[PDB]
């Protein structure tokens, strides 16, 4: 239950630090080959690209940290399982992120390259590891409380046909307001 | 292993989306965009704002349907990024997030129309990395060629783009915007002379539907003329949605013979024949034969019956009697430049010239000028 | 919990009236308001200067009886006041003044009758809110559908109303003066032709119950005539108030059949099915299949054995052969813009449209015209 | 940074959550609507 993803919690660590040590030879070999130029400066603070790949990665152990947390709450019952796996997916996306600009950045055949992507897949097939684990320990899982209301009136059951249509209507205009919402913080975030 | 990229062709009239590796998209979709043209009066439903993709096809009867893209510049963005939003989440059902994207653009578009599309993808969606590919190049990938004159007909743009040895030539690259769109608009005009009113948006896609499913290019156009004039064979039937049967002559062959008469619609440019031949001539001497030879067409637009015959018989008229000219129609092409995409994301070689989102921070839009043709 | 809302349908020959939930109107009557033509000679007697409703259909003998609503526009506002005042304290027995009202009326109306409606409903009976409804989209409430053209045929007004998705089209309103009430006067003037001779008010009233119990719609109307001409089986006899027997034949359908030829009182207009085709045809081509399948009646006029057959046919005769048609005729459409109103009245969502009485202060009548379609 | 970020996800995978909720219970009601419409109803 909590044992496990504390488990899985420890495999999230362990794959982050190894994340981490290849981007430190990634932006070694960048600087040998003289791919960027590094300034060693905290631009932003952590921001995401300040001295080069090694930010990313910070937040990408950010991210993983808030995703570990949320495995707690999941295992204390403070977050939904939706919760969980939003933090994955931005944890995903900061990986994903990550590894397309070394991947860039950096000579195909370099063994920095190779380790990179493996510490990448491993960081995400254990996040999924500690998805499905949370998941499961989880008892809201599999939990509905609908189920089958019908009227005998047939003014009652046209009442509820049109009633579930309106929540159906209202549910899905918010959910492009809700997107929309999402699309504004996000270009707030980051506008260049 | 390595997360799988994005490929999305988002032409003037066909959003195709799918994934890195496959051979063929997983969502093709109408990119229009529907709103309500009426009053609702039954609470129950009329809510939604705006309808996009097949539902809008769905629709059509109350709504008034828009194209975001005219002429393969992106006109409304709003309505862009409503349609990149069904694509993403509704049709591929994926995070943008964590795929690289590769998007299409026809070439000699304005600048702007790429980095707004660039500032989109990359704070609005947020996707890891993108590619703007032009699509005349994505379909030679797609013919496995290195070599070759591509015709690239859309349902906006129709543009030639000659490539030797893997190696494009700019200045011979031609742009025509006689296109689908406007064989379906010149079809209504015509269709008005057989008494034919088709005046809506919807109205309009009915008339398309029938382009699509009962024109074909002549192989002799004066010689059709006074076939369907002499018989009632060529003529045939089309059943509207509302039950009433229109019966279509001449016009079969007339709506596509604007392809290569132009001047039916009043635009001044050569039919679409003389513009790949001048596309050849404006190329180097010891390259021409390799083009004539190598001749691609794709796009919806070239899916015409009969097309790939009349386009040999003119370019042998104007090409040099030795040279030996081959069109390259393969029964796929209206997918070539979309198949050339997901070849172009499996390629290892293609994954460093991704624009990362790195770059994009610490360039701004204007990187896509410099890592992108 | 939350107070329920009465659902009055004003209909011009029925007032029902009821509460929101129930699924049959709790008061059904005549909408008559009767006064005696004679002179009172017991002292003790015949002293009530006005009888409304059911009261008035049992002392038809002495009394002048006046409809106050003509062709679904109110005429006499006293009398309507009148009717109002019964149907609130004397059929539902309850206080107008906490209930919130949904009143009905036919579509292309004066705004004078509703802008009187509603400062009636909020300066003299003090209702907390209310709204006015249209008859056609309250019968397809009551049907449970969103798409479909619903024929209305009450006593005073006849009317065609489409709607797609919950979207009505006013262009394709159409709206026929020719009702039960025509069909009443015109089953009087050939009942003249046996020799029964039918003048009074209660003598109408008298005529409506005969047609209501013996008209019927023909299939084929020249081959009725020529059946009822030849044989004697279409004659049925009726027995009178006074004890008389009379025997009508061919003008048990011969007084339905006015619907579909109007030409028969003079009337100009095409018949019902016409309309309903003509309507179809003024909708936009895509929705055309839809309503063709969704063809709901609603309305006592709608009540007669067999118009649904020939309505059927009817339509299926204009209409293209390839096309499926369908009369959706529920065996309680008399109630049906009842039922459909009550279903309105108990939607949360319709909680939020009620004219509440705050907003009657500030804008005047003329709200009326902002939050109604 | 990011806290805005996640935030935003949250609302928009509960409102996905519900949003199909909505879709199974209309659904369900929509199976049994035979049963308490007439047969011109269906
Ligand atoms: N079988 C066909 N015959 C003729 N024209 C067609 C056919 N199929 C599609 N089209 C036309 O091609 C256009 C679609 O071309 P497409 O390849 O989708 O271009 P885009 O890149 O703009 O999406 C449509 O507007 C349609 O009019
Ligand atoms: N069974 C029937 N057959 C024929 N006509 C009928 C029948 N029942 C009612 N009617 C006619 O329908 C009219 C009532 O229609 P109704 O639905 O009450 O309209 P309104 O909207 O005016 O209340 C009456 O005038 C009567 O003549
Ligand atoms: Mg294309
Ligand atoms: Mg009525």
């Amino acid at each position: 239950f909590e044992e496990q993803i504390l488990e899985a919690a420890k495999s999230i660590a362990a794959a982050t630090s190894a994340l981490v040590k290849a981007a430190s030879a990634a932006q070694r070999e960048l600087v040998a080959q003289g791919k960027v130029g590094a300034i060693p400066a905290n631009a932003l603070d952590d921001g995401q690209w300040s001295q080069g790949l090694i930010s990313a990665a910070r937040m990408v152990a950010a991210a993983t940290n808030n995703l570990c947390e949320a495995a707690n709450a999941a295992v204390q019952g403070h977050a939904s399982q939706e919760k969980l796996i939003s933090s994955a997916k931005q944890v995903a996306a900061s990986t994903a992120q990550l590894l397309v600009a070394c991947k860039v950045k950096a000579d195909q055949d370099s063994e920095a390259m190779k380790r990179l992507q493996a510490a990448g897949n491993a960081v995400k097939r254990a996040s999924d590891n500690l998805v499905k684990a949370a998941q499961k320990a989880a008892a809201f899982e599999d939990q509905e409380n609908e189920t089958v209301v019908v009227k005998e009136k047939m003014v009652g059951g046209i009442a509820q046909i049109i009633a579930a249509q309106e929540e159906m209507l209202r549910k899905e205009r918010e959910l492009e307001e809700a997107r929309k919402k999402l699309a504004q913080i996000r270009q707030q975030q980051y506008k260049f | 292993d390595e997360t799988t990229a994005l490929v999305c062709d988002n032409g003037s009239g066909l959003v195709k989306a799918g994934f890195a590796g496959d051979d063929a998209p997983r969502a093709v979709f109408p990119s229009i965009v529907g709103r309500p043209r009426h009053q609702g009066v039954m609470v129950g439903m009329g809510q939604k704002d705006s309808y996009v993709g097949d539902e809008a096809q769905s629709k059509r009867g109350i709504l008034t349907l828009k194209y975001p893209i005219e002429h393969g510049i992106i006109t409304n963005w709003d309505d862009m990024e409503k349609i990149w939003h069904h694509t993403f989440y509704n049709e591929l059902r994926v995070a943008p997030e964590e795929h690289p994207t590769l998007l299409t653009e026809a070439p000699l578009n304005p600048k702007a129309n790429r980095e707004k599309m660039t500032q989109i993808m990359f704070e609005t969606f947020n996707v890891p990395a993108m590619y703007v590919a032009i699509q005349a190049v994505l379909s030679l990938y797609a013919s496995g060629r290195t070599t070759g004159i591509v015709l690239d007909s859309g349902d906006g743009v129709t543009h030639n783009v000659p490539i030797y040895e893997g190696y494009a030539l700019p200045h011979a690259i031609m742009r025509l915007d006689l296109a689908g769109r406007d064989l379906t608009d010149y079809l209504m005009k015509i269709l008005t002379e057989r008494g034919y009113s088709f005046v809506t948006t919807a109205e309009r896609e009915i008339v398309r539907d029938i382009k699509e499913k009962l024109c074909y290019v002549a192989l002799d156009f004066e010689n059709e003329m006074a076939t369907a004039a002499s018989s009632s064979s060529l003529e045939k039937s089309y059943e509207l949605p509302d039950g009433q049967v229109i019966t279509i002559g001449n016009e079969r062959f007339r709506c596509p013979e604007t392809l290569f008469q132009p001047s039916f619609i009043g635009m001044e440019s050569a039919g679409i024949h003389e513009t790949t031949y001048n596309s050849i001539m404006k190329c180097d001497i010891d390259i021409r034969k390799d083009l004539y030879a190598n001749n691609v067409m794709s796009g919806g637009t070239t899916m015409y019956p009969g097309i790939a015959d009349r386009m040999q018989k003119e370019i042998t008229a104007l090409a040099p009697s030795t040279m030996k000219i081959k069109i390259i129609a393969p029964p796929e092409r209206k997918y070539s430049v979309w198949i050339g995409g997901s070849i172009l994301a499996s390629l290892s070689t293609f994954q460093q010239m991704w624009i990362t989102k790195q770059e994009y921070d610490e360039a701004g839009p204007s990187i896509v000028h410099r890592k992108c043709f």
